[PDB]
């Protein structure tokens, strides 16, 4: 048996009604719990035994369903309700639904940083590209070194959605040997995002 | 009800780890204690339960033969020991108390009370403090500047700016795990370009697992300086 939650991500504005689904791949029980989890916190029990609100949980939360189809409904979202939600029965957890805040589209502000002189002293060069305060979360970074598209040599990470402005930020690091870095001149990161009518490229010339 | 777990662990592949969960505010023997783990950025995974009255247990098939749960009723503490550790075991481990008394003989799988979690990192890597490199201000509009906190192990590190005095526009990113087995993260801040001539920027980095603390000045490049 598997518990399947949908949607994977639900994007709604505060005040709207949220409906989250949890479907069991086979009948396991009509007991089902829902949990809420915020970043860096333990999960919190919201609904128990399918349809009961846990203590201290506000009335806007309700659960329903039986058999293999269950639903968590939040009548009208409050700011504190944006979080990840998991369903569970016996040993089984669903994979989670991320309930995120929908806000106006915001293009990233893009910045590029050369390797520091300090770092270069040690054989490695890291080039960093920052995409700042954008929405929605989906964004693409492409690195170019002397106009050659890079692959296989970068890593990135994305912040949790900001609790105050509802944006995301992203950091990408291109890793090169110091020799390769000193060998080439033009370093560029090209960013694609819904908020940009065409890709933006931030660049620098090494040594200049 | 309070559940309070032991502190973070770091282990080599093949080793074992034993996490504790001290319970208070209720009758310890009266309720099942479960363990649930979560790998960084991944979902919840149930590991097993123990009946603290009888000491009876039941484990997820994934961990059968490899996990042992025990308790000491004398000190209201439950334990989860996981052996033959592998890097895939890196996760936050939680204890959670079932909602209903065992005596009710009812559904024992509502996880009502949770401990704060215990990070266990499993890796062939060894504990190491970070190198902190400046990410120099991007303009002589808005400028970005930051610190690259590179090649440390294990998680976590904390970063502030100007001893906590500068919070607007700061982003400290989730670390990435490099192919080398060491972590790296960037912390950046956006600031008005006009402030670069006069305002000092220092990133304060603290990596408790190595008792390392570094305050790094981030200044404009020499070619961008005016004094």
């Amino acid at each position: 048996i598997v518990l399947t939650q949908s949607p994977a991500t639900l994007s709604l504005s505060p005040g709207e009604r949220a409906t989250l689904s949890c479907r069991a791949s086979q009948s396991v029980s009509s007991y089902l719990a829902w949990y809420q989890q915020k970043p860096g916190q333990a999960p919190r029990l919201l609904i128990y035994d399918a349809s009961n609100r846990a203590t201290g949980i506000p009335a806007r939360f309700s659960g329903s369903g039986s058999g293999t189809d269950f639903t968590l409904t939040i009548s009208s979202l409050e700011p504190e309700d944006f979080a990840v939600y998991y369903c569970q029965q016996y040993e089984f957890f669903g994979q989670g639904t991320k309930l995120e805040i929908k806000r106006t589209v915001a293009a990233p502000s893009v910045f590029i940083f050369p390797p520091s002189d300090e770092q270069l002293k040690s054989g490695t060069a890291s080039v960093v590209c920052l995409l700042n305060n954008f929405y929605p979360r989906e964004a693409k970074v492409q690195w170019k070194v002397d106009n050659a598209l890079q692959s296989g040599n970068s890593q990135e990470s994305v912040t949790e959605q900001d609790s105050k402005d509802s944006t995301y930020s992203l950091s990408s690091t291109l890793t090169l040997s110091k020799a390769d870095y000193e060998k080439h001149k033009v370093y560029a990161c090209e960013v694609t995002h819904q908020g940009l009518s065409s890709p933006v490229t931030k660049s620098f010339n090494r040594g200049e | 009800v309070q559940l309070v777990q032991s502190g973070a662990e770091v282990k080599k592949p093949g080793a074992s780890v034993k996490v504790s969960c001290k319970a208070s505010g209720y009758t310890f023997t009266g309720y099942y204690m479960h363990w649930v783990r979560q790998a960084p950025g991944q979902g919840l995974e149930w590991m097993g339960w123990i009946n603290p009255n009888s000491g009876g247990t039941n484990y997820a098939q994934k961990f059968q033969g490899r996990v042992t749960m025990t308790r000491d009723t004398s000190i209201s503490t439950a334990y989860m020991e996981l052996s033959r550790l592998r890097s895939d075991d890196t996760a936050v481990y939680y204890c959670a108390r079932g909602k209903y008394c065992t005596a009710r003989d009812y559904y024992n799988w509502d996880f009502q009370h949770w401990g704060q979690g215990t990070l266990v990192t499993v890796s062939s890597a060894s504990t190491k403090g970070p190198s902190v490199f400046p990410l120099a201000p991007s303009s002589k509009g808005t400028a970005a500047l930051g610190c690259l906190v590179k090649d440390y192990f294990p998680e976590p590190v904390t970063v502030s700016w100007n001893s906590g005095a500068l919070t607007s526009g700061v982003h400290t990113f989730p670390a990435v795990l490099q192919s080398s087995g060491l972590y790296s993260l960037s912390s950046v801040v956006t600031v008005p370009s006009s402030s670069l001539g006069t305002q000092t920027y220092i990133c304060n980095v603290n990596h408790k697992p190595s008792n390392t603390k570094v305050d790094k000045r981030v200044e404009p490049k020499s070619c961008d300086k005016t004094h």
